[PDB]
């Protein structure tokens, strides 16, 4: 648990924290369960911090009559539907409950029905990127990303990638069932081994200019 | 036969020494502007405002 | 050259000089020369202020040894750039440097290795422009930019252009090798005369509206 190694220098940070100071946008939002959707997700995962969140209706009735007031604005979210809502950040906000077996255990994912942040716009963002080809890959400054839609076919993700995962890709050549995030760009430069089913490497930690 | 220099052969003195600078600076001039004096000036209605009559 | 005309009002502002104040986006880098292009340059130019830059390379590493120390978030950029990577600007930051035949003479370029400041977002910016065709061009409130690329071919290149230079055109009509600046329109109406190769007119200064 403790420190066993020294290291020359520190992490630059961690994922879903600001990392630059500029303009940004945000916006509140509650998660639905992922067993909600209708058509159910081909794709799964938890709501876990620094993974893209889509749309999915409108919360601000508070009622179950005909007659309802409209207390407060509120959006509700998915872990990777359509639509593009925001990226999950700020970890310091919320709270541990730990885990399953005990408390006092490291945990980085949300639960079902919690209040979370979300990113529009933002100078620079830790986030995690996966690769979807398979293949050794470098980022460099001007590449895209794209996430995983909640809907992706098994025909078009043989890999096994997250609902939500962030996917980084070159300008020409792209994954067939992703959805772009408009005017995103990674500006951090970094590369990934080859990856494989039921191998996926994590990824290293990128900085992303949302808008 | 000769033994190759330290230094690369250059001018000695350089042009920041052996110069001379005036005191001061020069501004442009632009127009000069003589409406006070031929009707003058007076303060009578207050900032946020609209109209006068 | 001294004051030899009096004019009734001053001039609204330099290029390379903010005018207006709003949301803003600009990150540090070092130069590369042309030279170090390894499919040779076109189209070449001096650092000059005031010009696209383009993306290079990342140069964090700062070591040889096996454990390597990553003490800093450095990038590197080229005057024609592919990959863009801001407008150099606020010359009040910078030192003359001299100039070949002499020094205190009136110039914006900047040596190699030199540290500068790209703007990516700028509410407004007054930039010196260029015209493409050799002919009279009317640009008005709402038109569009782009920069002469360092791989642009003899062919599309009949007028000598620098190598990162602002050309302005019309919605319709772009000239054929050039790359578009997203999201960044005119402000300021203008009108500049015919051109000839060789005698190509400096354009006047001009608002820009970057992001």
């Amino acid at each position: 648990m403790f420190q066993k190694q020294v290291y020359r220098q520190y992490t630059p940070g961690f994922p879903g924290d600001l990392i630059e100071d500029g303009p940004k946008r945000a916006r509140p939002g509650r998660i639905m369960s992922l067993s909600a959707v209708n058509p159910a997700a081909t794709a799964t995962g938890p709501n876990r911090a620094s993974r893209a969140f889509g749309y999915a209706g409108d919360v601000s009735a508070l009622g179950e009559g005909q007659p309802k007031t409209i207390a407060a604005r509120a959006s509700e979210v998915v872990i990777g539907g359509a639509n593009f809502f925001g990226v999950l950040g700020h970890p310091k906000h919320y709270a541990l409950f730990g885990s399953a077996g005990d408390s006092l255990a490291p945990s980085y994912d949300l639960p079902d029905g919690a209040e979370g942040e979300f990113f529009d716009m933002a100078t620079g963002l830790v986030v995690e990127i996966f690769n979807g080809a398979a293949a050794a890959l470098d980022l460099d400054y001007g590449d895209l990303v794209a996430y995983v839609p909640n809907n992706l076919a098994t025909a078009d993700d043989a890999l096994g990638l997250p609902a939500g995962a962030l996917v980084g890709f070159k300008t020409g050549s792209m994954p067939t069932g992703l959805v772009q995030i408009p005017n995103a760009r990674i500006v951090n430069a970094i590369s990934l081994p080859a990856q494989s089913a039921g191998n996926l490497v994590a990824g290293v930690t990128i900085v992303q200019l949302t808008q | 036969n000769f033994t190759a220099p330290v230094t690369t052969p250059s001018i000695p003195t350089p042009i920041q020494f052996l110069q001379t600078w005036l005191p001061g600076f020069v501004k442009v001039m632009t127009a000069a502007r003589k409406i006070d004096e031929i009707i003058g000036i007076d303060t009578v209605g207050s900032w946020e405002d609209q109209e006068i009559v």
